[PDB]
């Protein structure tokens, strides 16, 4: 193959994506099984190590030896706060090695231990092999994201991975910069502009303020929720759903694993149609001890369900403004990352907490850093 | 009759979720042979209980495939006109729940 373009990597904590800038625009590249994001997941086996989509569709078949949540390891001791809190729910072994967290598993009958850069380099691989196998040409240089709050440790751990991966990294930059990128913030004409980056999804939520003058970018503060983001909207509408099924065939489905697995899918997709519907229909034959289960749900009977929740989404809107010392009549633009910002309650409670200001939407959440990140790369080539 | 063209492009999904419920099926089929196999095989009493868990993953892997299924058929609405989409629906999801029945059955006898 012939040398490539530079490339535009979104590492994320569930999900990863890539793009490439090429005749005038960003291309988000889908991967083997035409996905537009690969999910950050490694599994090992008796025979393989399994990466992306492949590793995710066994994790209910080998939960031990399948990581994910890597991004959440990466450049942290092991005693960090952090690290001690989430492996309680993580499936797979978290050890100390002299200090720094590694992943243990099985792998091809045998103890294996990887540190989580390790497994982010294997990420990193993947992403690289996706653009490589459109493009038709060798891809080495790439622009890779990571959250603004990453410490020096941190960024210097994601290099690492980029670096084992076989890949140059151009550049290292903030999400929320590479998110501004997309929009061309940093070409708007005028004096310095006060940025709010919304991002809910994979995950966390981040709420990140910049300000961009003469193309610099400074990171003003950052708030959010390290464990807040879709699935907690889901679990709103299994638990509307369980006791539902309660009220309606006095039966509880929540102690039958299967059950509440279909539900849940069902649920997930029925909340992707709210955000373009005002109402979802789902159809499970013979849920739970041979009931069929036909029901509906309003896009209001979902936004009530989860209004804590969404009301909750502008505490640390409230809180990057007061660390930034800046109202909000203060800032010139709001842009939304990560799929949940699709939810109209959302975009609702923060349009009309800017006082019915317009948001920066039109580019696919779950793409915006990445489509940022190949902008940049393309920009350094 | 009332029969639609809109519902022959829901009884084409139905059978294509129907014959990979098939292919799903006679790999339980080759576990059950091999399962039996091993069982009444040349191996010793101590070296089967091994051979026989070596089965997991693939007894495991078939469970999988059976709930990937009903997902699969549990994102099809149906209105209450389909009544021969409704039907075949009815009977892939009971027969895929006999097959997983059968897969616990061949999970708690191995390991
Ligand atoms: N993650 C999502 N949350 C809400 N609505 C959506 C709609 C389409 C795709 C993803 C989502």
């Amino acid at each position: 193959m012939s040398k490539g373009p530079a490339v535009g990597i979104d590492l994320g904590t569930t999900y990863s994506c890539v793009g490439v800038f090429q005749h005038g625009k960003v291309e988000i590249i889908a991967n083997d099984q035409g996905n537009r994001t690969t999910p950050s997941y490694v599994a090992f086996t008796d025979t393989e190590r399994l990466i992306g989509d492949a590793a995710k569709n066994q994790v209910a078949m080998n939960p031990t030896n399948t990581v994910f949540d890597a991004k959440r390891l990466i450049g942290r001791r092991f005693d960090d706060a952090v690290v001690q809190s989430d492996m309680k729910h993580w499936p797979f072994m978290v050890v100390n090695d002299a200090g720094r967290p590694k992943v243990q598993v099985e792998y091809k009958g045998e103890t294996k231990s990887f540190y989580p850069e390790e497994v982010s380099s294997m990420v990193l691989t993947k992403m690289k092999e996706i653009a490589e196998a459109y493009l038709g040409k060798t891809v080495t240089n790439a622009v890779v994201t990571v959250p603004a709050y990453f410490n020096d440790s941190q960024r210097q751990a994601t290099k690492d991975a980029g670096t084992i991966a076989g890949l140059n990294v151009l550049r290292i930059i903030n999400e929320p910069t590479a998110a501004a990128i997309a929009y061309g913030l940093d070409k708007k004409v005028g004096a310095e502009r006060n940025v709010l980056i919304f991002d809910l999804g994979g995950g966390t939520f981040d709420v990140s303020i910049l300000t961009i003058e003469d193309g610099i970018f400074e990171v003003k503060s950052t708030a959010g929720d390290t464990h807040l983001g879709g699935e907690d909207f889901d679990n709103r509408m299994v638990n509307h759903f369980i006791a539902e099924f309660k009220r309606k065939h006095k039966k509880d489905i929540s102690e039958n694993k299967r059950a509440v697995r279909r539900l849940r899918t069902a649920c997930e997709r029925a909340k992707r149609t709210l955000s373009s519907s005002t109402q979802a229909s789902i159809e499970i034959d013979s849920l739970y001890e041979g009931i069929d289960f036909y029901t509906s749900i309003t896009r209001a009977r979902f936004e009530e369900l989860n209004a804590d929740l969404f009301r909750g989404t502008l505490d640390p809107v409230e809180k990057a403004l007061r660390d930034a010392k800046l109202d909000k009549s203060q800032i010139h633009d709001i842009v939304l990352v990560g799929g949940s910002t699709r939810i109209p309650k959302i975009q609702k409670l923060l349009q009309d907490f800017f006082n019915g200001k317009e948001l920066n939407k039109s580019i696919n959440p779950d793409e915006a850093v990445a489509y940022g990140a190949a902008v940049q790369a393309a920009i350094l080539s | 009759g009332s029969n639609s063209p809109q519902e022959e492009v829901e009884l084409k999904k139905l059978k294509h979720l129907e014959k990979s419920v098939e292919k799903i099926a006679d790999q339980l089929e080759e576990l059950n042979k091999e399962l039996t196999g091993i069982q009444q095989g040349f191996l010793p009493k101590d070296l089967q209980a091994e051979a026989l868990c070596k089965l997991d993953r693939r007894v495991k892997a078939t469970i999988e495939q059976f709930m990937k299924i009903l997902e699969e058929i549990d994102t099809l609405i149906l209105p209450e006109n389909f009544k021969d989409s409704r039907l075949k629906r009815k009977g892939l999801v009971k027969k895929v729940q006999a097959f997983l029945a059968e897969c616990d059955t061949v999970e708690q006898n191995i390991c």
